């Protein structure tokens, strides 16, 4: 169940659609993920080209751009799921701003 | 503090360079670095073209702050990197090569 549930989560968060025919000959069709639906704000944070440099800023604007459209998000919440390592870097990065 | 990765007519023809960084006490430092590289990106060499930059205060006029050439440009370089004291928003930036190089362009700026 456990292997059940987290296959179910990386479907969800890296899925593609997709409908193709079986070895049966029967239709077999994948999920599209949360990943093929956001296009509108993906970001690469890192140096060289095709990437955004790391500063506070970039990070600023990146988290005010989701609140351009309230849509249906009532209260203006949002939820941030992140990975250990990205919370400690950007804690780390608030240190050197005179104001954090 | 990388302007352009790539083609020498890909290159920007103004490029802004005023920074919010530190206090609101406006950069008086300014330092360019330019690197060559050979026909694949990765692997570095020398270059025919030159570089010339002008940067303006206030955006129409222009101050001269140095030339770069090409040629020096390798593994490990050989010529003085411009280097400017004052306030400026705007660099402006002209090649006189054959083009079709990949080249790196570094801006450093100091409180």
């Amino acid at each position: 169940m456990f292997d059940y549930y987290r296959d179910v989560e990386m479907a969800f968060i890296y899925g593609r659609k997709s409908e193709t025919v079986g070895e049966n000959g029967k239709p077999e069709r994948t999920t599209g993920g949360l990943l093929n639906f956001i296009t509108t704000n993906r970001t690469q944070f890192g140096t060289g080209a095709g990437k955004t440099e790391l500063t506070e800023d970039s990070l600023i604007d990146f988290f005010a751009n989701v609140f351009n459209y309230d849509g249906q998000g009532a209260g203006n919440q949002r939820i941030a799921f992140v990975g250990n390592t990205a919370l400690t870097k950007i804690n780390k990065l608030a240190r050197n701003s005179p104001s954090t | 503090m990388l302007v352009h990765y790539g083609k020498l007519s890909d290159m920007p023809t103004v490029v802004d360079v005023n920074t919010t960084m530190g206090t609101d006490v406006p950069e008086d430092l300014l330092e360019i670095y330019v690197g060559c590289y050979a026909a694949d990106g990765k692997t570095p060499a020398a270059g025919t073209g030159v570089l010339t930059f002008h940067g303006s205060w206030n955006g129409v006029h222009k101050r001269l702050i140095g030339t770069v050439d090409l040629a020096a440009a390798g593994e490990v370089i050989a010529y003085n990197p411009p280097l400017m004291f004052g306030g400026c928003k705007k660099l402006f930036v002209s090649y006189t090569g054959v083009g079709t190089q990949i080249v790196d362009v570094y801006v450093h700026r100091g409180e």
